[PDB]
RNA sequence: CUAUAUUCUUUG
């Protein structure tokens, strides 16, 4: 390891106090949520709702919260 | 009233294509209509003959060598070739370079060499420039011939294989042509090895010029402006791109109004500035009109009275310009008789926000001189393209051209930067399509922020009224 | 072919799990398709041109 | 003039089995003709033509649709190359996507186009080749 | 319970890969001894992410 | 100068110079604005050849064929859409052009330009309005039989 | 040394100029062709070659159900028949617009459909098969040692009701090749990755589960 | 012998240089200069020889405020 | 030392990134031949395009040879299978430049002089022709420095 | 080489078209061609490059 | 919240003190004659720009509490 | 018939030999003689030729090199590189939204229309012909809010004028600010606040 | 490894 040079001194994919690391959402697994039965869509959905309805688990939950990203849906 | 913002609407629509593209669009609609006029060149050409000599002039440009990252340098005086140069130079990506011919040395003609280093030369031999005889201003014919041979003397000395050396001159080493334009009247057309092809299919299976265009991006800066007063040592010629003159045109010929075939002149020697350069051909392509050239220049009475004499021939409707060549006629507009001036009904004037205020009682004079229905004042900075606000005659409030944001701020941020509190002196800061962030020097293209807000530096401090009006200053110097 | 990579280009190792990345089957030239006019312009002589020659054979 | 008239005009080989279209005098007078005929020309001349308006007109005027040059593909090639982040074109596993080991020694393995699946891939002795289709119809990397 | 992770890989490497393939990524010292000299392209021969060899990748 | 010569061809009947472009090599170039009316087409060739009857001994019959036949294969006519070309028969078809570069109207009314009349005998004028093997014609002047 | 030559000048489309001149005393783009020191340039260098697009991937949130891998399970000679492959995909868009659709068949973007029933009556299907609480279906891609991370993998089929080895000698029909085992709670079928469990979703989606 | 082609147009883009024998030896009293491509610049401009160890833009560097002929 | 060698079969096809062979700086003993590019400084052989490589042996000094690089594969892929095929059939003949020991042979019945044209050393008068040939366009190539004959 | 995949990449390359690349016999004594002299030739010196590039010319 | 409160600055506020909450003194001018020969000597230190009036030090953090945006799509 | 010297040689010379040393007699020189070239010995047109005559720099491998020189050098390049990035994405980007608006025969309008595409997505064998619109159907205006009018809803806040739906804000943005990291500088890169900083502790 | 080099480049 001493023959590879360091990077950027705190390292590569380093954590600091502050660095927004969210865990994601993705669309699709909310899309299957709201079709399936589990969430109103009558109903602002916060992250409250997504984790009272079991949607996502605790472990997942971190600061900050969620990325809503769009995986495989195109409408 | 309150604070040091203003704001025009965001209901008119914007333009974001490349220029090409217009023209092709605006070529398929209306094709044989007019697009603009010219009597000393005798030059009637329809959209037909823009789209199509357009980018013929882009291929004869890509045979004599020009690549999309180049520049180009152009010292002709009022000629239709220069925008038809602005469009070609559009097509290939390369970008064009328009200095002011009025007064030009070796000295300078090198510094502009230094500075753009650029791959072409569009000039003249002989070129007319105004001189003082007298305390009157004569036209003088120019030898620029002389002038090219004194900055380049090594294109004299001949020897029989230096057609084809690499370098022309060892102390300019990007010139690689020069193009000369001059009306040469011999029916006879000239050997093709001093001639560019600017006939006929250039291609067999596609043309480049499309397989080329898919690479370039709207806001490729193609133009580049001298600022007579620059708003800092740094930046000497402010730089535009597809849509900023897309824009800029559009919003012009949307503000005013303008109706197909309906005929809109120019005032000349304003190619320089974006005046009959940027705003007014483009406000020709965009939406339908009919650009109108009157007399070559401007600056002497004889050819003033030949412009009135050919302006109220050529049944413009409405014309732009700036107060300085309105002067002129003005002094011999009271010759004629009024009823010749029966066809123009609107005037445009543009204002630099250095002049401040062009007074109402001139434009009372103006419109009461040549029976104009309404006399039109646009007004910004020159990185602007003369237009940020604007106002008529009967309304003397300074409304906003629609898409622009001008904000008064602090010295603290960049983003975050505060509005001032609306008559304090603070930075300027200017949000518009039609407005351009990138200036070019002798360094190269260089550019100034663009924030997250999406509001751009123009390196000027500036004071706001109450009632919407800009004043612009030099920086603070305590 | 001595050497520790010829033996695993030989016994296909690690780095060389499909060797040679070009071998026979495959051509760069025709890809793998006739070169025959079909489209000529009477339906008659349609098979006018054939066993041209791809080389000295 | 008229539009099955243009439609067999636009499909014409000359010594033809069936005409389908067309009103029948016409391709009775056309079978006479091309029974006159030898497939062998005298004599050959041919120039070239260039677009202009006169084609919209063409099409416009009788109410036609008219045919579109379609973009090029070694642009979208070049475009789609440029577009993509550097760290697309990194090496993403232990394992390019032939399924065969990149052992870092070698340059040439330095860069990695397609993503590589682990996952994918062990069907393909089983299942029609039709499957390892892409979205723009260019088969797509599978570990064997 | 992380006892393991040391800080000199973390510092040194990034991993990156799909799920049950992952490389552990360096970039090369030959460096900041001798530049001058030598070649460009040897020198930016340099600036690549790499994997490192897969007996250091297990052993680590 | 051998190495240092504009190209020139002997039979232009391919109009190449629209197609293989060379540079102007002067250093100074010489751009009107006139010369957008200007249609570019190639210079007159000594021995028109449509005039020659297509004798078997005739030897510039035969150079004019065997030149007919390789620009039919180097634009691949011959061996492809057209397997089997028997020239015999020294062909000419021409059109009413007028040089025009693009499509016009009249300036009098805004209608077309009404149909010229057909050439009776061919002429100098006439001659690149012909079609050639291998050349260009504009568009706008191919707009009638 | 002169530094000239017919380079400079642009030639468009094919270089008809005398080639004996081009270049003269500077070096051919060949020469510098010939003479480079770096090595072989990697295959991702090629800029113009026409790379891949994967398509949307089968996931158990995201049911893209294509067409072709369903036709390669109609080509098995499997009895109990299957619903056409456009039953198995929801409604569409511009039909389903307005408040003119039903409550239980409703367009889902991601695509997820209760289960359809049998595709034909008058026959007895000998298993059951069990969505499962969030209404995915009961194939779960598991590795074999997961440990030493091998890629070496295997699917679990779990959520199976009723004569299981009926559902066991439908599954040798659709992989003839892998190793399937039965235990009472589960099937296992061995070597078989993500595909097969895409498989097993569009023979049990089809099946009418 | 190391010294550091360093830009005349004050970039501080320098770029390591081993001087030939014949500057090796010290038979002449200036500094080599030589047209190289500045890639802050993109552009081509002058060298200087500089010492490698040492700040490569230092205050001294700057130049003189020049008044541009052009504009106005 | 270290063994420098083939990195690839010879008369196998070959990608352009594979290296073809290193040698040893000692003239080389392996020179570029067509569609084959050498590295100046370390005299390892690249492939160009991609094909079939094979070795030419120099027809003077049989130790210096060439490495060439064949475009088409298919080509020679079928040229091989049929000519193996004729082996199997006896159908074959023999007198191909394929068959290492008949290639002196074959150089030897169709020019038979290569020796003597080889040898045959021109004064300066024709090594260094005229200038005013070259001049006036009778010869369209001076070139001063092919005295040696490289086949 | 940098490709786009690197760490760090860099501007853009100088254009061929200026400021070529001459063809300079080698000066390295072994690398030398045995004929060529050492040039001397004794002359008044032309300062510009035009002129001093001429009399590297025979175009007579 | 910015487009209405954040972005505007104190309504009796000079350039300089655009920032602060409340403006620390009436006159905008820098109002000590160590902080006027330090403005003197940054104005001539930067070369003359519109923003030089202000005092933003010469040395940095390097943090990324601090560190904004690079370039990316608006 | 030859010659000892092969070509016929000029008056000049000749004169000037049996003249002793002497050039008085033909001193104008007729121009040197043409070569033709064959227009028919040329190869068939090839496409391949006409993609690379122009030699665009956009094949190389290094970047989009034509972009670097389109864009300002105001701007460091680390930051300058994903900038040109970004630029080269938006012409890919408009590049598709003119294919599947010529592919639909619908007016070109980019960000993209959404029917245009996953409608284009459902059908394999509608790659084959384009088709223009009709010149009725082309006007100026290529975005969708300038062509699709309004259409009755709007979600965001009206007090905003950011949010209006015709309102303009600029494609990318542009910071002069230099980039804070290379690799051959040693304790360079961006630092947690509550890291130690630079040569703390001297 | 620590210091000097702080843009695409550089020392012991």
């Amino acid at each position: 390891f001493m023959l590879a040079p360091r990077v950027s001194a705190g390292g590569p994919r380093n954590r600091y106090e502050g660095k927004l690391v969210f865990s994601p959402l993705r669309l699709s697994k909310l899309l299957w949520a709201i079709d399936t039965g589990r969430i109103n869509p009558n109903e602002v959905i916060t992250l409250y709702h997504l984790r009272q309805a079991n949607v996502v688990g605790e472990r997942e939950i971190v600061w900050p919260g969620f990325v809503l990203i769009s995986n495989g849906v195109r409408r | 009233k309150d604070y040091s913002v203003a704001s025009g609407s965001v209901d008119t629509p914007v333009l974001d294509q490349l220029v090409g593209y217009y023209v092709n669009i605006q070529s398929r609609k209306m094709y044989y209509k007019d697009f603009l006029r010219i009597e000393h060149q005798a030059v009637r050409w329809a959209f037909a003959d823009i789209r199509k000599n357009s980018e013929a002039l882009a291929h004869g440009l890509l045979q004599t060598g020009l690549r999309p990252g180049q520049r180009v340098l152009a010292i002709q005086p009022c000629n239709c070739e220069t925008f038809v140069l602005q469009l070609a130079c559009a097509k290939i990506g390369a970008l064009l370079a328009v200095v002011p011919h009025h007064n030009i040395s070796a000295d300078k003609l090198r510094f502009y060499l230094n500075e753009f280093q650029p791959h072409h030369l569009i000039a003249r031999e002989w070129i007319v420039v105004p001189e003082v005889k007298q305390g009157v201003l004569v036209e003088r014919n120019m030898h620029f011939w002389d002038m090219i041979y004194n900055v380049i003397p090594e294109l004299g000395l001949s020897y029989p294989g230096q057609r084809f050396q690499w370098v022309h001159s060892q102390e300019f080493f990007f010139l690689k042509k020069v193009v000369i334009t001059d009306h040469n009247m011999n029916l006879l057309g000239v050997t093709p090895m001093r001639k560019m092809l600017v006939w006929g299919p250039f291609s067999y299976y596609e043309q480049r010029l499309r397989r080329l265009s898919a690479l370039l991006h709207p806001d490729d800066p193609i133009l580049a402006l001298e600022d007579p007063h620059p708003a800092l040592e740094d930046k000497l010629h402010i730089t535009y791109s597809h849509r900023n003159c897309i824009n800029a045109g559009f919003l012009f010929g949307n503000l005013m109004g303008l109706k197909a075939e309906s005929r809109f002149g120019v005032m000349p020697n304003h190619h320089v500035d974006p005046v009959g350069a940027i705003v007014a051909p483009y406000a020709a392509l965009t939406t339908g009109a009919v650009l109108v050239h009157i007399h070559s220049d401007m600056f002497t009475d004889d050819h003033a009275i030949n412009g009135i004499e050919k302006l109220c021939v050529e049944e413009v409707v409405g014309m732009l310009g700036k107060k300085s060549d309105f002067d002129l006629l003005l002094r011999h507009a009271g010759n004629f008789d009024a009823d010749q001036y029966e066809h123009l009904k609107w005037v445009v004037l543009f204002e630099d926000a250095s002049e401040p205020t062009v007074g109402d009682e001139y434009l009372q004079k103006l419109a009461k001189e040549l029976g104009l229905e309404d006399v039109f004042v646009f007004r910004g900075p020159l990185e602007s393209a003369y237009m940020v606000m604007w106002r008529s005659l009967k309304r003397a409030r300074w409304e906003m051209v629609p898409h622009v944001e001008a904000k008064v701020v602090g010295d603290r941020g960049t983003a975050d930067a505060r509005i001032l509190a609306a008559n304090t002196r603070g930075n300027l800061k200017l949000k518009g399509p039609h407005i351009s962030a990138g200036y070019y020097n002798n360094a190269g293209l260089l550019t100034e922020l663009v924030d997250e807000r999406g509001f751009c530096s123009t390196s000027r401090e500036a004071v706001m009224d109450e009632r919407g009006q800009l004043t612009l200053h030099g920086t603070q110097l305590y | 072919r001595t050497g520790v990579e010829w033996y695993h280009r030989l016994r296909r190792r690690g780095a060389y799990r499909h060797w040679p990345w070009a071998r026979w089957n495959d051509d760069p030239v025709r890809q793998h398709q006739e070169l025959s006019c079909r489209r000529t312009f009477s339906a008659a002589v349609t098979g006018a041109n054939e066993g041209v020659p791809l080389w000295n054979y | 003039d008229s539009k099955a008239s243009f439609a067999a005009r636009a499909n014409f080989r000359l010594h033809a089995q069936h005409r389908d279209g067309i009103p029948s005098s016409s391709v009775e007078m056309l079978s006479r003709i091309e029974q006159v005929l030898p497939p062998d020309p005298s004599a050959v001349t041919f120039f070239q033509t260039k677009w202009d308006i006169q084609v919209q007109e063409f099409y416009e005027s009788r109410g036609m649709l008219e045919p579109a040059a379609p973009l090029d593909e070694e642009i979208e090639a070049i475009l789609a190359y440029h577009a993509r982040k550097p760290s697309e074109l990194r090496v993403r596993a232990r394992h390019r996507p032939d399924g065969s080991t990149n052992v870092g020694d070698d340059p040439n393995f330095w860069a990695q186009a397609e993503p590589t699946r682990m996952m994918d891939g062990s069907m393909l002795s089983l299942w029609s080749r039709r499957t390892t289709l892409g979205a723009n119809g260019v088969p797509i990397t599978y570990r064997r | 319970l992380a006892q393991h992770r040391m800080q000199v890989w973390q510092l040194r490497f990034k991993e990156m890969g799909p799920p049950f393939s992952r490389v552990w990524v360096a970039l090369g010292g030959k460096m900041r001894r001798r530049r001058v000299g030598r070649q460009v392209d040897v020198k930016d021969m340099r600036y690549y992410w790499r994997p490192i060899e897969p007996q250091y990748q297990r052993l680590y | 100068d051998t190495m240092f010569q504009y190209p020139v061809y002997e039979n232009e009947l391919d109009t190449p110079h629209l197609f293989n472009i060379t540079e102007p090599p002067d250093f100074f170039v010489y751009w009107n604005v006139s010369d957008f009316e200007r249609t570019s087409y190639p210079p007159l060739p000594e021995e028109d050849h449509r005039l020659l009857l297509p004798l078997s001994g005739s030897a510039p019959w035969k150079q004019h064929r065997k030149r007919s036949l390789k620009y039919l294969r180097k634009h691949e006519i011959l061996p492809n859409y057209l397997p089997h070309v028997r020239q015999d028969v020294n062909l000419s078809v021409v059109f009413p052009g007028v040089y025009a570069t693009r499509a016009r109207l009249c300036e009098e009314t805004g209608e077309p330009l009404p149909p010229p009349p057909p050439v009776s005998r061919m002429t100098h004028r006439n001659f690149w309005m012909t079609a050639h093997c291998g050349n260009y014609i504009e568009l706008a002047d191919l707009q009638h039989p | 040394v002169w530094l000239g030559g017919t380079a400079a000048n642009t030639s468009l489309g094919r270089d008809v100029m005398p080639s004996t001149g081009k270049y003269i005393n500077i070096v051919s783009p060949t020469d510098v062709a010939a003479n480079i020191s770096a090595g072989a340039m990697p295959p991702e260098a090629n800029v113009a070659a026409a790379l891949p697009v994967p398509r949307i991937q089968y996931s158990k949130w995201n049911r893209a159900l294509r067409s072709d891998v369903y036709d390669e399970l109609l080509k098995l000679p499997l009895r109990y028949k299957l619903h056409d492959f456009a039953k198995l995909c929801p409604p569409q868009r511009c039909q389903e617009e307005p408040e003119a659709v039903g409550v239980v068949g409703r367009d889902s973007a991601v695509g997820y459909l209760p289960p359809l029933g049998p595709a034909d009556p008058l026959d007895t299907i000998p298993f059951f098969v069990h969505r499962s609480s969030n209404g995915v279906l009961p194939g779960k891609v598991f590795s074999m040692h997961p440990r030493n991370l091998m890629p070496a993998f295997y699917l679990r089929i779990q959520q199976v009701e009723g004569d299981m080895f009926r559902f066991e000698e439908e599954l040798l029909k659709i992989f003839p090749t892998k190793k399937i085992f039965v235990r009472s709670h589960s099937i296992y079928v061995y070597n078989v990755a993500l595909d097969g469990r895409m498989v097993l979703h569009h023979w049990l989606l089809g099946l009418g589960f | 012998n190391m010294v550091a082609l360093r830009s005349e147009a004050n970039t501080g883009h320098m770029e390591g240089y081993l001087k030939t024998e014949t500057e090796r030896l010290d038979a002449t009293g200036r500094k080599v200069q030589k047209v190289l491509w500045d890639p802050v610049l993109q552009r081509h401009c002058l060298f200087k020889e500089t010492k490698i160890k040492g700040p490569f833009m230092t205050k001294s560097a700057i130049a003189k405020k020049v008044d541009f002929p052009i504009g106005g | 030392r270290k063994a420098k060698l083939f990195h690839v079969v010879p008369g196998t096809p070959v990608t352009p990134f594979e290296k073809l062979k290193e040698q040893r700086r000692r003239l080389p003993e392996y020179r570029p031949g067509n569609n084959v590019r050498m590295d100046p400084n370390t005299y390892t052989l690249y492939a160009t395009k991609k094909g079939v490589m094979t070795i030419r042996e120099s027809r003077i000094n049989p130790k210096y040879k060439w490495l060439d690089v064949e475009p088409d594969i298919q080509k020679v892929y079928r040229s091989r299978e049929l000519r193996r095929a004729l082996q199997e059939r006896e159908m074959a003949s023999m007198a191909v430049g394929e068959n290492s020991n008949y290639r002196v042979e074959l150089d030897l019945l169709l020019e038979p002089d290569w020796r003597e044209r080889v040898m045959h050393v021109p004064k300066a008068t024709e090594r260094f022709k005229d200038p005013n040939l070259f001049t006036r366009g009778v010869v369209n190539e001076l070139s001063p420095l092919d005295r040696y004959s490289y086949t | 080489v940098l490709h786009k995949w690197a760490v760090v990449s860099r501007s853009a390359p100088p254009p061929r078209g200026l400021r070529p690349i001459a063809r300079t016999i080698p000066t390295h004594p072994r690398l030398r061609p045995v004929d060529y002299k050492i040039p001397y030739v004794l002359r008044t010196f032309i300062k510009d490059r035009h002129t001093s590039e001429v009399q590297h010319l025979e175009n007579r | 919240w910015y487009e209405d409160s954040s972005k505007y600055a104190h309504p009796a506020a000079g350039r300089r003190y655009s920032h602060y909450l409340k403006p620390p003194t009436e006159r905008d001018f820098p109002a000590t004659v160590e902080e006027y020969e330090m403005v003197k000597h940054h104005q001539k230190w930067h070369l003359n720009q519109p923003g030089t009036g202000t005092l933003l030090p010469w040395h940095s953090y390097n943090t990324a509490d601090l560190v904004k945006r690079a370039a990316g799509r608006l | 018939n030859r010659s000892l010297l092969g070509y016929p040689l000029r008056r000049a010379a000749a004169m000037e030999m049996l003249y002793g040393g002497i050039c008085i007699q033909h001193l104008a020189q007729p121009p040197f003689p043409l070569r033709k070239i064959q227009s028919e010995s040329l190869p068939p047109p090839s496409l391949q030729g006409e993609r690379d005559d122009l030699e665009l720099e956009v094949k190389d491998s290094t970047g989009n090199v034509m972009g670097y020189r389109l864009f300002p050098v105001n701007i460091g390049i680390r930051a300058r590189t994903e900038s040109v990035r970004v630029r080269s994405e938006d012409c890919y980007k408009r590049f598709l939204a003119q294919k599947h608006c010529a592919a639909a025969g619908v007016p070109l309008q980019f960000p993209a229309p959404s029917s245009i595409t996953n409608s284009n997505c459902l059908a394999t064998p509608r790659a084959a012909s384009h088709f223009h619109p009709p010149s009725s159907s082309l006007s100026l205006f290529t975005r969708p809010a300038d062509s699709q009018g309004g259409d009755v809803g709007r979600t965001t806040p009206a007090d905003v004028a950011a949010y209006h739906p015709r309102a303009w804000r600029p494609y990318q943005m542009l910071k002069p600010m230099p980039h804070n990291w290379g690799p051959a500088v040693r304790s360079s890169g961006v630092r947690g606040p509550h890291m130690q900083l630079l040569q703390e502790r001297i």
